[PDB]
RNA sequence: AGGGGCGUAGUUCAAUUGGUAGAGCACCGGUUUCCAAAACCGGGUGUUGGGAGUUCGAGUCUCUCCGCCCCUGCCA
RNA sequence: CUUUAAUGUUUGAUGUUCUAACGUUGACCCGUAAUCCGGGUUGCGGACAGUGUCUGGUGGGUAGUUUGACUGGGGCGGUCU
RNA sequence: AAUUCCUUGUCGGGUAAGUUCCGACCUGCACGAAUGGCGUAAUGAUGGCCAGGCUGUCUCCACCCGAGACUCAGUGAAAUUGAACUCGCUGUGAAGAUGCAGUGUACCCGCGGCAAGACGGAAAGACCCCGUGAACCUUUACUAUAGCUUGACACUGAACAU
RNA sequence: UACGGUGCUGAAGCAACAAAUGCCCUGCUUCCAGGAAAAGCCUCUAAGCAUCAGGUAACAUCAAAUCGUACCCCAAACCGACACAGGUGGUCAGGUAGAGAAUACCAAGGCGCUUGAGAGAACUCGGGUGAAGGAACUAGGCAAAAUGGUGCCGUAACUUCGGGAGAAGGCACGCUGAUAUGUAGGUGAGGUCCCUCGCGGAUGGAGCUGAAAUCAGUCGAAGAUACCAGCUGGCUGCAACUGUUUAUUAAAAACACAGCACUGUGCAAACACGAAAGUGGACGUAUACGGUGUGACGCCUGCCCGGUGCCGGAAGGUUAAUU
RNA sequence: CGAAGGUGUGCUGUGAGGCAUGCUGGAGGUAUCAGAAGUGCGAAUGCUGACAUAAGUAACGAUAAAGCGGGUGAAAAGCCCGCUCGCCGGAAGACCAAGGGUUCCUGUCCAACGUUAAUCGGGGCAGGGUGAGUCGACCCCUAAGGCGAGGCCGAAAGGCGUAGUCGAUGGGAAACAGGUUAAUAUUCCUGUACUUGGUGUUACUGCGAAGGGGGGACGGAGAAGGCUAUGUUGGCCGGGCG
RNA sequence: UUUUGUAUAAUGGGUCAGCGACUUAUAUUCUGUAGCAAGGUUAACCGAAUAGGGGAGCCGAAGGGAAACCGAGUCUUAACUGGGCGUUAAGUUGCAGGGUAUAGACCCGAAACCCGGUGAUCUAGCCAUGGGCAGGUUGAAGGUUGGGUAACACUAACUGGAGGACCGAACCGACUAAUGUUGAAAAAUUAGCGGAUGACUUGUGGCUGGGGGUGAAAGGCCAAUCAAACCGGGAGAUAGCU
RNA sequence: UAAGGUGAUAUGAACCGUUAUAACCGGCGAUUUCCGAAUGGGGAAACCCAGUGUGUUUCGACACACUAUCAUUAACUGAAUCCAUAGGUUAAUGAGGCGAACCGGGGGAACUGAAACAUCUAAGUACCCCGAGGAAAAGAAAUCAACCGAGAUUCCCCCAGUAGCGGCGAGCGAACGGGGAGCAGCCCAGAGCCUGAAUCAGUGUGUGUGUUAGUGGAAGCGUCUGGAAAGGCGCGCGAUACAGGGUGACAGCCCCGUACACAAAAAUGCACAUGCUGUGAGCUCGAUGAGUAGGGCGGGACACGUGGUAUCCUGUCUGAAUAUGGGGGGACCAUCCUCCAAGGCUAAAUACUCCUGACUGACCGAUAGUGAACCAGUACCGUGAGGGAAAGGCGAAAAGAAC
């Protein structure tokens, strides 16, 4: 599994 | 559990209705009262847990005719 | 890093034995099922 | 900016809301007081923000235009 | 007919006093080697309380859902015949 | 001001220069008294600010010691991948070209390196919108309901007084 | 004799000193938060036996079954998919230095971590040193550097008088000799008295152990020389504080907190878990318990009951089942 | 006298195709006209299996450290022996519990397993190895708690709970030293002890409960004193004259 | 593939092979075809049984009107010269096919809802019974002896050993930075850091179960999963979307 | 039944048999450790610990048997409390659990559909619980019809997607009547006169027909190709057997079978007959199911959702008539028909297949068909419930390759 890469463009 | 020990009345379970005719499940218990019933042959008193509408036959059947039939039933009074 | 498991098998008998399994009907149906199954192990007891 | 409200006597507010604008204080005049005030009597005051319309008739109804308020102008 | 005074009746409204239903998580005895339970004795309470059916009120305590569209993105504003 | 939008408010202190800090001012956009107010020693891996010491943090990096990186031998992966004979420029073009047009350049092929591009790799975009989607949560949204509460009847009787 | 081994023989085998976290000690002292049970065991008698049985004592004698027992057990054998830089409870606790189970070097004992060999580029990681300047770096003194011990001197605002405080700041530390050839102290034999007599008492001081201080000398750039081992001060916001929290990006000013106030609750208590029985509350009783908000302490906590709740009232209006 | 299938080749039709043949294979196949469909695959980040790519690139698991001689062997940086060096030493040593389950010892082997090689191994194979009146468990006893005759309650199922009965992490009888195996030992052997019951004998004799009492029997902190484990020194014994 | 539009720098695919999506049942309508024909045809069932029997029924040949009713007419209206709907025109039963309908209905894919179970060997809290916390400081109350008082109070010294006290290992926590990010490790290591006699920590058991638990409260935790665990079932949920 | 045989991987070894005690098959017995309803107590399933009694003796012990709970019945004893009763102790019987679906009953969803969503739908489905059988359930008119009649229940085809129900939406959906399958009627609510009548249930006793091992079972040679003939080419034969399988390539005549014809010491099913043990047939006169029907209230079931809603079931509160009487005929009344509730029993036609045997398929052919053609619910994964694989083919004969 992983954790979604915060690297998110809001 | 909630049985009349004369009538054998138990629990039944129906619907809340509503303005709305919206239903939901619900129960209706007997109207059981513990009474402690003279019996004249015996001279002694016996506890019933007896619905209301048991006491009224009661009178009318006859104390002793009551318990003959639970003897046959085998309900342990 | 401590895990999930600790092993324990005082424990472990006590939790998913044949005696506690059977002790209740719930548990007499998991080996219904598996008796149906056809399981060569039916409890965790050795 | 956008949207709502407001503009009436000298100052603060009523208004009728189609046909005639009042109240309080202030101001003035006369009493009272040695005098001022407090008190008493009497009274005059208004383009109803500006304009342009309605309508027989507008401070009132309609639309702009000034000024003064109250709201919003947010998500990446 | 009104006004109705009294008269019995039929239903209720309280208040008082009982016990016998019922309550007792009061005491005592027995089942009994037992702080359960049941029975007995007694006291207290008592036609209440409590429970059943029906019923009014309350009830995000807990549920099932709704909460529009158009729109120079959406919301806001506006609009819907 | 843990609150102040205008705003780096104004004044003073600190600095060579201070939108932060400290002291005041009050004009409190939009503090405020147990949804506590103001102070407060001590405490704090608490936030902000200042000074001394201290230093390669820096001016501005140099050298050295180790472990990798490199070479040899042995063992031997991975994500990715339509196919490739896989250049630059300018222009065009599902509108930012290795592949089209024009033009320029370029012998064939490794190895060590750097990451500008291949709208590089990762994961059916979390922002935005949509579906007469889902879920939790709130309430004076709707309809109910457990619970609580009211009365009638039943369990439930007697006598008396009004 | 098969490097093992096997067989035989085999000396001394004492004292002093130091000394536990082990033992005496399930003790002693003290405190408030007031600190299991049962059985074995000892004893007492009922009923039931008291000639018996049974009990006590001394011998002899039997019996003591069954199961586990290897090995790993801070790890390559367990939990982590791995012969995995992780996790895993108890017992044992050598020498020197040291306050110490810290730390450094060693003993007993156990290991060198299951790819190596070269080379000695950039760059990266772990480190060492650095002219001059010394925070100019950077969101920020992040990191690093620095401080670091014992003894003594000395130590401010403020304070709830406890603190602040190890405040700051400073001095002395090695070695040798002397005082005193191995001191003060500690330990304490022999000997000599006493004993209703022993694992005795009182003298007695041998022998061991042994700081600390002063003086003198001496070496080095440096004597707490290594490891080990606080950076400090000033202003201010928040929270009183120790504590707790988002296991796996947030440890805070958040939560908790003692305290305070309101409110409910008379004990078959309220309340809560339970269709119910019942249980918790509590084997407690308003100096108690539950709920709510606030959050040590200090000074204090003003005005509004219209709205919404809650509490009280019950005359009237309205109003269900029922009749 | 070579069917399907596969693999070539040739011919042929507008196409999906068809025909024939060489080779492979070695036993089925099937005209024609009808009938029925699990009737046609390149994609669905399709499913399963196989195989590429990156690529002989990264990595080969703590920077505690190795070196040499000899031995065995087809072969030695890695195994064995020896001599050095280095590391831990409140552990990276020793003994257990829990947990694992033979990994223990010996012989044998190197395909796979070991991140390399391997003669070695916790790998493969075959044997051997765990000896208890006192150590544990079992047993007696109870805690929290579980179950629970009857009982109470509950549509059924069931829930709670009394008497009881289970349940250690606690309370209860007793063994130490020495020696020995390739691998076990307070278990085997040697030496010297101890405990609880049963039976019998002898003597003296009040025994006795599901009952009573005592005991078991209990905190935190602190302070010493007396000791031992243990260490140091001396003495003693043996060896050494560098 | 999706689009107004893709060499597009939009999605899909490393490759091959295998598998992989418009079906089935019933009813209904339409077309084609076959049979019979103003008629057509049976269903269940019987039956040596794909025959035959069974005409129970169904459709059609007559419609109009809400209906009673009337009828090649009928309704409307008081009545229609009227107007609406009808009256010449073959249907019916099989077979195949095109649609429709009910079923999963061309295939794959939700987040979820509901039901019954399994989980507190992790973690949170609680319960019972055990264990752990080197060393070094600070020196409360109280006590004793003085000094002071009529007695206190007060004060000094010496004893004392109080604390969610101090410094600091084990133990426990996890604040900063670097590394690591296909890890030695699906959360760690290294150097520092906080607590370290307590609201401490830990071992062994026990108890609380999913709209529930537990929570010094973060929507945290409840077996690497939590704004409603996991497993099975309803279930091929549904998916106007891709 | 037998000349061969000691299961399989799987040889070998040592043996046993050969005319009937080898082996194999069937019937009937014997033995049947431990755990498990588990039953002496306990327990972490396959373990731990007893008690009683009988019988053993080597005086250390040992071997059997019994000892759970509950229900029912009967004895004996036995409180408060004088009798009693509760309670207690024995002894007899019975029950416990497991198992596919089908069946009855007690509870009872949601997703979904309605293009949302409450009524409604899904659906009395999934699921849970209780009980029973080979079937279950239902069942002998207080039924329908309509002025004519039918005559228990169940099942099938119609009636009919009609009448109706329904936010009159989605959707749900009969009955009457007709055609079929299959048909069976009785007892108590009471006494006589008759009398053991019919009938049913037990059992023996035979017959018949099955079941559980078995027996016989027809008929071909030659030649060619080829490793091998069952193929080719010839010439035969059997057939109540040309169903299939095997045999070195395709076999009617090689083998096993098949068609037919037979078989049972013993056990057992079924049916008929018959004998016992119960069981009562018939006749007369009576009797004719009361807290019930009905009603009020709240729900549910009928296709029918409260609607004008009959009918059925009842949680609650009431409450009749009773043959000179009641129920029904879809509100209700009258008339007229029809039936007699408040007590029971009852086969068949019907549903299903864990299991046994035979047979069939325009069903599959190893990614298919059960998850599993293979030591598969295994390996493996998960604390657990649970999840869950991959993996078939040498050749005719192993002749499996001496050297
Ligand atoms: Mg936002
Ligand atoms: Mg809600
Ligand atoms: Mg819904
Ligand atoms: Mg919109
Ligand atoms: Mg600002
Ligand atoms: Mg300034
Ligand atoms: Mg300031
Ligand atoms: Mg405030
Ligand atoms: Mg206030
Ligand atoms: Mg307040
Ligand atoms: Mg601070
Ligand atoms: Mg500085
Ligand atoms: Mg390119
Ligand atoms: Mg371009
Ligand atoms: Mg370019
Ligand atoms: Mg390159
Ligand atoms: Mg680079
Ligand atoms: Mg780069
Ligand atoms: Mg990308
Ligand atoms: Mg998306
Ligand atoms: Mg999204
Ligand atoms: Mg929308
Ligand atoms: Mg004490
Ligand atoms: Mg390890
Ligand atoms: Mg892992
Ligand atoms: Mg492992
Ligand atoms: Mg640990
Ligand atoms: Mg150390
Ligand atoms: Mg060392
Ligand atoms: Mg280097
Ligand atoms: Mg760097
Ligand atoms: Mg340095
Ligand atoms: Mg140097
Ligand atoms: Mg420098
Ligand atoms: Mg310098
Ligand atoms: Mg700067
Ligand atoms: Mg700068
Ligand atoms: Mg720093
Ligand atoms: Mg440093
Ligand atoms: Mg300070
Ligand atoms: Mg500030
Ligand atoms: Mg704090
Ligand atoms: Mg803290
Ligand atoms: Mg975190
Ligand atoms: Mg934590
Ligand atoms: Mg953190
Ligand atoms: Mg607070
Ligand atoms: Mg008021
Ligand atoms: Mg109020
Ligand atoms: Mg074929
Ligand atoms: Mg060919
Ligand atoms: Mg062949
Ligand atoms: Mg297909
Ligand atoms: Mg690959
Ligand atoms: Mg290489
Ligand atoms: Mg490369
Ligand atoms: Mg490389
Ligand atoms: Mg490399
Ligand atoms: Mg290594
Ligand atoms: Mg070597
Ligand atoms: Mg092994
Ligand atoms: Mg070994
Ligand atoms: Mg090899
Ligand atoms: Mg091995
Ligand atoms: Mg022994
Ligand atoms: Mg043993
Ligand atoms: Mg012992
Ligand atoms: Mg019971
Ligand atoms: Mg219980
Ligand atoms: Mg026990
Ligand atoms: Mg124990
Ligand atoms: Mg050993
Ligand atoms: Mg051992
Ligand atoms: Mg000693
Ligand atoms: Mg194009
Ligand atoms: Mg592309
Ligand atoms: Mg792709
Ligand atoms: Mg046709
Ligand atoms: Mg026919
Ligand atoms: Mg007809
Ligand atoms: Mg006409
Ligand atoms: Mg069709
Ligand atoms: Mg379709
Ligand atoms: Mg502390
Ligand atoms: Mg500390
Ligand atoms: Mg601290
Ligand atoms: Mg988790
Ligand atoms: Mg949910
Ligand atoms: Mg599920
Ligand atoms: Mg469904
Ligand atoms: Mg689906
Ligand atoms: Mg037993
Ligand atoms: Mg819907
Ligand atoms: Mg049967
Ligand atoms: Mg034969
Ligand atoms: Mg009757
Ligand atoms: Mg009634
Ligand atoms: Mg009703
Ligand atoms: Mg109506
Ligand atoms: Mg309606
Ligand atoms: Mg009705
Ligand atoms: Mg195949
Ligand atoms: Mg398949
Ligand atoms: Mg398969
Ligand atoms: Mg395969």
């Amino acid at each position: 599994a992983a954790a979604a890469v915060r690297n998110a463009r809001w | 559990s909630r049985v009349c020990q004369v009538t054998g009345k138990r629990p039944v379970t129906g619907n809340n209705r509503s303005h709305a005719l919206n239903a939901t499940k619900r129960r209706f218990l007997p109207n059981l009262h513990s009474h402690r019933f003279w019996v004249e042959s015996e001279k002694r008193f016996v506890t019933l847990r007896v619905s209301a509408k048991g006491m009224r036959v009661i009178d009318k059947k006859g104390i002793d005719t009551v318990l003959a039939e639970l003897r046959a039933r085998g309900e342990k009074y | 890093m401590k895990r999930t498991f600790q092993p324990s098998v005082l424990k472990r008998n006590r939790s998913h034995g044949f005696r506690a399994r059977m002790a209740t009907k719930n548990g007499r149906q998991v080996l219904a099922r598996r008796r149906a199954k056809g399981r060569a192990r039916l409890t965790v007891s050795k």
